[PDB]
C-alpha cells in the first residue's frame, strides 16, 4: 500500500504546486493594475502641476478633484495588496513545511521497510535454527541415532 | 462596472483559497495516518509483528543469562589479563 | 474551510503558548549565545 | 563577510537563517546516530546466523 | 504571461532582499578591494 499510497500524494502536491501560483500571479496582477491607477494619477498630479503655473489655481482644485477618485481606487486597492500578501506568504510556508514533512515521511518509508523484511528474514532462518533438540531435523537425527 | 470587475476580481481569489483547503485537506488525511491510524498502525502492527517474531527466537533460542553476563564479562577480564601477561613477561 | 482546518488541528495539535515562549526564549540564546561566540572569534 | 566592516546587523539576520538548516542539521544528525546501532547489531546477527 | 512567469518563481525563486543587500553590500567591497590593490599596485 505504501507506494501506492504516496502515489496519490505526488499527485496532491503538484495540486499544491500548480494552482498555488496561481493565487501569486492574481495578487501581482493587482500590483500592476495600481501602478496604472497611480500613473494616471501622476497625469492628473502632472496636469495639475501644469495647471497652477501662470497664476490660476481655479483649475488645479478641479484637478485634484479628480485624482481623490482614482486616490480612492489607489487607497482601497492598496489595502487589499498589504493584506493579500499575509496570505501568499504563511500558505507557502505550509508548503515548505509540509514539502519537508512529506520526504521525511518518504525518507522513513524504505527505513520502516528496512526492519519489515527483518523479522521476515530472522523470523525464516529461526524456524530452521528450530531443528534443534526434539523437533524436525535433529528429531531426525534422534530418531536416527536411536536407529 | 467598477463593481462587476471588482467582484469578478475576487471570484478567482476566492477560488485560490477553495481549492486550499481541498488541497489541504487531501495531505491532511494522509497525514492522520501517524500514531494508532493507517499507515502507522500498520507500521505498529507490523513493528509489533517484529516484536513478535523476536520473541519466537527467543523461546527456542534463549538468550544470554545475566548469569553467563558475568561471566563472560569477568571471564574476559583474566582473558585478556592472562593473555597480555604473558605477551608484557615475553619480550619485557 | 473554516471546518477543514480544524480536522488538521486535531490530529496535528497546534503550537501551545508553552512552546511559543520556549521558542521564542531559547531563540534569544540561539541567537545571543551564536553571535557571544562570533563576536568574540574575531573581535 | 556580514560582521566584517563593522555592521553587525547583517550578521545577526545571517545566523538566524543558519539556525533554520541546524535544526535540521540536529534532528537529522540525530537520527543517524540512532541508526547506526541498527546497522551494527544486524550485521553481527549475519555474521552469527 | 504573467500565469508563466509565476512558474518559474516556484521552481526557481527569484532573488530574496537579504541576498540583494549581500550582493550590493559585497559589491562595494567587491570593487574596493580591487581598486584598493590596484590604486596601490602602481600608485
Amino acid at each position: 500500500l505504501l507506494e501506492r499510497l504516496l502515489g496519490e500524494m505526488e499527485l496532491e502536491l503538484i495540486e499544491l504546486r500548480r494552482a498555488l501560483a496561481q493565487t501569486i500571479a492574481t495578487f501581482k496582477s493587482t500590483e500592476r493594475q495600481r501602478d496604472a491607477q497611480q500613473l494616471i494619477a501622476q497625469r492628473w498630479y502632472e496636469k495639475a502641476q501644469a495647471a497652477l503655473d501662470r497664476g490660476n489655481e481655479q483649475l488645479a482644485r478641479e484637478a485634484l478633484g479628480q485624482r481623490q477618485s482614482y486616490q480612492s481606487h489607489t487607497e482601497a486597492l492598496g489595502k487589499s495588496l498589504g493584506e493579500q500578501r499575509a496570505l501568499v506568504e504563511q500558505v507557502r510556508g505550509q508548503l515548505q513545511k509540509l514539502e519537508r514533512k512529506y520526504l521525511e515521511l518518504k525518507s522513513q518509508k524504505n527505513l520502516y521497510l528496512a526492519r519489515l523484511k527483518s523479522a521476515i528474514a530472522a523470523q525464516k532462518i529461526e524456524e530452521i535454527a528450530g531443528n534443534l533438540d526434539n523437533a524436525s531435523a535433529s528429531s531426525l537425527f534422534e530418531r536416527i541415532e536411536t536407529k | 462596472e467598477r463593481k462587476y470587475l471588482e467582484l469578478k476580481s475576487q471570484k478567482n481569489l476566492y477560488l485560490a483559497r477553495l481549492k486550499s483547503a481541498i488541497a489541504a485537506q487531501k495531505i491532511e488525511e494522509i497525514a492522520g495516518n501517524l500514531d494508532n491510524a493507517s499507515a502507522s498502525s500498520l507500521f505498529e502492527r507490523i513493528e509489533t509483528k517484529i516484536l513478535e517474531l523476536e520473541a519466537e527466537r527467543e523461546l527456542l533460542n534463549p538468550p544470554p543469562s545475566p548469569l553467563d553476563k558475568k561471566f563472560e564479562q569477568w571471564e574476559e577480564q583474566q582473558a585478556v589479563e592472562a593473555t597480555l601477561a604473558a605477551m608484557k613477561a615475553r619480550r619485557s
